[PDB]
């Protein structure tokens, strides 16, 4: 408590201090304006961030194809009102669509006795379909109907005169669309003359109702220029085909197949579906399904899947099953023909328990698509590698930047790092930690060096590295 | 009266803790069903803690706060550490967090989808600080006429969230993340992360460890005070638990763990007249938490320089416009030293860990006072069922927050070990060489020349 007093201090207040205080008091207002001018000069020196591309509802997730309602649930529960017991399962896949099969009336190849304006009674009714749409909007899942009128015969477009196939469609594109359906589907347009003007008069009216509607057109071609003859005017149509379904079995082919397809059309939005309406167990052999799920969930576009592709629903591994619509194996009792034929590795609940299964990989990947920003609408750049490896980087402007490298070859490859295709913003760091691998041999979340990457045959990687500041 | 003494407990527990806690109690709780239990439990576990501090504060009718209560129960060592931590850590980082949530609520309307320039953040907390110091170092009448407009800023922000959540439940849905259809617990937590939600959900409940003994000496409600804190703190949990409801009826929890400023993304996803109402009236609320927590520190320097310590260079008064000029500069320098961190949610965990280190000791001092030295005349006596459930809630909240990240909680037990050499040479030392004492005499007197301050009478 050794201080000076008050009255002892005011005598000791010297004129040498009143200059010392007023100079130091002025230093604060200089040091504060020297920190306010330094902040506004760095809020404009800092680089801005890019605007959002203002996506629609089909830019997320993966559209789900459902061909035959009777083969989906099975016998007895094959009605359309029994589908609401499955929307609790489709939202477990986080699937943002539902391509529904043709539910209209045609007997067999009859041009006169058909109508796309009412529902056939073998599945439900009008009051049954609107009961389905109460739960579709309830769980954030949109539905799409298949408009193929002759979906029983070989020629799916009524090989007589072409007037009646264009006048009742425009009734169905208005009457069903007033009910609240979210888009329309039409397929097999190789059996359709002047179809590019047939779709354009349907694409104009589908977006003419609301902007968030869309049309899914499907050929069965594999030609680069045949589909550009269809996409020459409709640059907002989601065109599926069989373009990626060639023989191939080399890494440099599909690398050249998807770089040339994008670069010819630019960077527009596409649909990375492998087929028109068929399953992945007919164009692939056995141990390649676990690799294409990584490949179709990372290319820029909306992947389109049919029912059963998340588990490996095969028709060649079971005789006595129709190719047009095989049944869906929910349990051991879903296939009641032969007891003990199906086993624990082709069922729903068995695959939903094994974390290294195929249905576990489809649920692990779609969550990394419907929540990201780099895989949603990022940028696609490929690497000019050596042997049959497909690798590419995906990046938005300042979010976490995703990397994918996968081995199409049947031998053990090396890393083979190839930069200098990318700008200086997107460079490869030394360290990048894993997030998901197809063949489980490592620990998730264990980082490793890029130049010491040794890949096993028929496996893929999903690597994440942050914005390297 | 009763309501106006209930209104100055609700009216100051409410602060700028609700604008950065839902980003932190949602990530560490995994899901949103567990992130509303933590907002309910810590409201209930604090009315245990506020019922207990009323009991110790009525049998020891002293002034100063928790520093006055450890000295009369524990020794001179453990009493000094409460003054020594609350002048070094818990005050310089209860205004280094409420200064860093001012920069993030003014850059986020300009940098929506890109995380902001990191070295331009700290130059917006060293302007909110250095302007509010000079205002608090001027006349004391200035430090209250603008404080009650930073209640008007805070109340307009919180009344607008409390109303726009009523509309979204009447125009939109009913309880969208409920355990019937939605709300899967997809990232289920365990031992470590479910206890780190009670260390960021207890930052918005600061303001009762001293802020109840300043109530009885204005109108003297005569022992209605434990009946005045049964209707106050559930009126501040119901405001807090309905604001976090009003966020998830307007955005997704993939986005609530993405954005740095929580109330400004809720403000822009509802209304067309934006960016002059929501990021304005929250940057006006975190001014009244960096102003109200500077002149709160002045009544700790005064009561700390009485008994044995906190020497007479501090606790002085400007001869006109009486404000403690050499005392406010001790926090304003030590806050700017605590702005070198590269985050904010690692400073909420640093405060809340040692804030619970003294919420357990000064409640365990009751149990010692209830066992040793009983039979004191006591006006209000509470059950023993209450301070035993706090001692177990304090038990698993420290041994689980030390097994996870033992670095930000590992130096909170290393500051308080520096005070044991400090309480070896303050009042425990012989003045034989007489050399070190006269330098303490020296810088004290020249500070009376640098600023004109004197001692009180
Ligand atoms: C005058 C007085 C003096 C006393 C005082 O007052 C004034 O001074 C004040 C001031 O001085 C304060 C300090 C300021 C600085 C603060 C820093 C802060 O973070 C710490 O930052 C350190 C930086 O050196 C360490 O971080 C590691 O630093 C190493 C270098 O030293 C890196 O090597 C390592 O990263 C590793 O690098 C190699 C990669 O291959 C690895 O993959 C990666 O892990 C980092 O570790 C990372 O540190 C980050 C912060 O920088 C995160 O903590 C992160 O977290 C983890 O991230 C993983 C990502 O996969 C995730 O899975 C996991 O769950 C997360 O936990 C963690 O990896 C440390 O460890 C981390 O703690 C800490 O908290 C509190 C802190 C010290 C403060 C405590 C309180 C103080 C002393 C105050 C105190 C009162
Ligand atoms: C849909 O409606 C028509 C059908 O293509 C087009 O809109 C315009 O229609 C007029 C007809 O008089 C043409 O002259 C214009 O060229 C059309 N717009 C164009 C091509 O720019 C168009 O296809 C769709 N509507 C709009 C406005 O794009
Ligand atoms: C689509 O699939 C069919 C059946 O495999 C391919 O065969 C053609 O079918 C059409 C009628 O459906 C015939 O007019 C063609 O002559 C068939 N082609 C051959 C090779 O005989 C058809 O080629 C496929 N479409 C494309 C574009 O390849
Ligand atoms: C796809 O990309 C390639 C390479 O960027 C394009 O090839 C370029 O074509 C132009 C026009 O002839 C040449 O001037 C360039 O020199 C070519 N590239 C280089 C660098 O050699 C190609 O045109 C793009 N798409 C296509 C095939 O049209
Ligand atoms: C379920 O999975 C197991 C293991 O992958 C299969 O067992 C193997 O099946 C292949 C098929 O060619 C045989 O070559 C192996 O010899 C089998 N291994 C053993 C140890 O039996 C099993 O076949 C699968 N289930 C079904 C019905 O195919």
């Amino acid at each position: 408590t050794g201080l000076s007093k008050e009255e002892l201090l005011k005598v000791a207040g010297s004129p040498g201090w009143v200059r010392t205080r007023w100079a130091l008091l002025l230093l604060f207002w200089l040091g504060w304006l020297g920190m306010l001018a330094g902040a506004v000069v760095i809020i404009v020196r800092a680089p801005r961030c890019r605007e959002l591309p203002a996506q629609k509802w089909w830019h997320t997730g993966a559209l789900y194809r459902i061909g035959d309602l009777q083969a989906f649930q099975g016998h007895g529960a094959g009605n359309l009102a029994g589908l609401k017991g499955r929307l609790d399962y489709l939202s477990s896949l986080k699937v943002k669509g539902l391509v529904l099969g043709p539910i209209h009336k045609n007997q067999k190849d009859d041009v006169a006795q058909t109508d796309l304006l009412q529902i056939d009674p073998n599945f439900g009714s009008k009051e049954d379909f609107d009961s389905l749409l109460q739960s579709a909007k309830k769980k954030s899942i949109r539905v799409i109907l298949d408009l193929t009128p002759n979906y029983r015969g070989e020629n799916s477009w009524f090989s007589t005169q072409v007037d009646t196939v264009a006048t009742k469609v425009k009734d169905a594109l208005e009457f069903w669309l007033q009910a609240g359906v979210d888009g329309f589907q039409v397929r097999d347009i190789e059996n359709l003359k002047d179809a590019s003007s047939f779709l354009a008069e349907w694409q104009n009216i589908t977006k003419g109702f609301s902007e968030d509607r869309l049309l899914i057109a499907g050929t069965n071609s594999s030609d680069l220029q045949q589909i550009l003859s269809l996409l020459e005017s409709n640059k907002d149509l989601l065109l599926t085909s069989s373009y990626l379904s060639d023989s191939g079995s080399t890494g440099e082919h599909t690398k050249s197949l998807v770089t040339q397809y994008l670069n010819a059309t630019g960077n527009r939005w596409c649909s990375w579906s492998l087929s028109q309406a068929r399953l992945l167990t007919s164009f692939l052999p056995a141990q390649l399904l676990r690799l294409y799920q990584l490949m179709l969930f990372t290319l820029p576009g909306t992947p389109v899947f049919s029912y059963g592709d998340e588990i490996g629903l095969d028709a060649a591994a079971l005789p006595g099953q129709p190719m047009e619509a095989p049944v869906m194996l929910w349990d051991e009792s879903s296939f009641p023909d032969i007891p003990g034929a199906v086993s624990a590795n082709m069922t729903v609940k068995g695959q939903s328990e094994d974390p290294g299964s195929l249905l576990s990989l489809f649920r692990r990947l779609s969550d990394q698509r419907s929540k990201e920003r780099s895989l949603l609408h990022g940028d696609f750049h490929a690497f000019s590698a050596g042997p049959g490896l497909f690798s590419y980087i995906r990046h938005w402007d300042q979010n976490e930047r995703f990397l994918v490298v996968l081995n199409f070859g049947d031998v053990g490859l090396s890393a083979g790092l190839q930069a200098s295709d990318l700008p200086a913003s997107a460079s490869l760091p030394a360290k990048a930690d894993l997030l998901l691998s197809t063949q489980p041999g490592r620990e998730e979340g264990s980082p490793l060096e890029l130049e010491r990457l040794k890949l096993e045959p028929h496996e893929g990687l999903l690597l994440r590295f942050p914005y390297a500041a | 009266g009763l309501v106006s003494a209930c209104g100055i407990i609700v009216g100051n527990i409410i602060g700028s803790g609700i604008f950065v806690s839902p980003k932190g109690v949602l990530e560490n709780a995994g899901s949103v069903g567990l992130a509303l239990i933590v907002w309910i439990v810590t409201g209930f576990i604090t009315v245990v803690g506020a019922l207990c501090y009323a009991e110790l504060g009525v049998t020891i009718p002293k002034s100063g706060g928790d520093y006055s209560y450890v000295k009369d129960i524990f020794g001179g060592l453990a009493g000094f550490l409460r003054l020594w931590i609350a002048v070094l850590v818990i005050y310089p980082t209860n205004q280094a967090v409420i200064a860093l949530t001012f920069s993030n609520y003014v850059l986020q309307p300009l940098f929506p989808t890109c995380f902001p320039p990191e070295s331009g953040l700290r130059l917006l907390a060293a302007i909110c600080l250095l302007l509010l110091t000079w205002v608090n170092c001027s006349s004391v009448r200035w430090a209250t006429r603008v404080q009650d407009i930073f209640t008007a800023g805070k109340l307009l922000a919180l009344a607008l969230i409390i109303i726009m959540g009523i509309v979204q439940i009447c125009k939109g849905e009913y309880f969208w993340l409920e355990p019937k259809n939605a709300f899967e617990n997809f990232q289920e937590p365990d031992i470590g992360l479910v206890a780190l939600a009670f260390l960021q959900g207890s930052f918005a409940y600061g303001g009762w460890n001293f802020l109840n003994y300043v109530t009885e000496e204005l109108v003297d409600p005569y022992k209605n005070l434990p009946r005045a804190i049964f209707i106050s703190i559930p009126l501040v949990t119901f405001v807090y638990v309905f604001a976090n409801v009003a966020y998830v009826t307007a955005m997704s929890p993939q986005e609530l763990l993405a954005s740095n400023a929580v109330a400004v993304t809720f403000g822009e996803k509802l209304l067309g007249v934006m960016a002059w109402i929501m990021p304005i009236s929250v940057a006006l609320s975190t001014f009244g938490g960096v102003n109200g927590s500077l002149f709160t520190s002045s009544r700790l320097f005064f009561a700390g320089a009485r008994e044995g310590h906190l020497p007479s260079v501090l606790a002085m008064i400007h001869v006109k416009r009486c404000t403690p000029i050499p005392a406010l500069l001790f926090t304003c320098i030590s806050t700017l030293l605590m702005l070198v961190t590269s985050d904010m949610y690692t400073l909420i965990n640093y405060v809340g860990f040692i804030n619970y280190l003294f919420y357990g000791v000064t409640v365990a001092g009751q149990i010692v006072l209830r066992w040793k030295k009983p039979d004191i005349p006591r006006p209000i006596k509470i059950n023993l069922l209450f301070p035993i459930i706090y001692l177990l809630f304090w038990a698993f909240l420290l041994v689980f927050s030390l097994w996870s990240e033992p670095v930000v909680c590992g130096i909170g037990l290393a500051i308080m070990l520096t005070g044991v050499p400090v309480y070896f040479l303050g009042v425990y030392w012989q003045h034989k060489p007489k050399c070190f004492s006269d330098f303490i005499e020296l810088l004290t007197l020249v500070s009376q020349k640098m600023c004109v301050v004197v001692y009180p009478e």
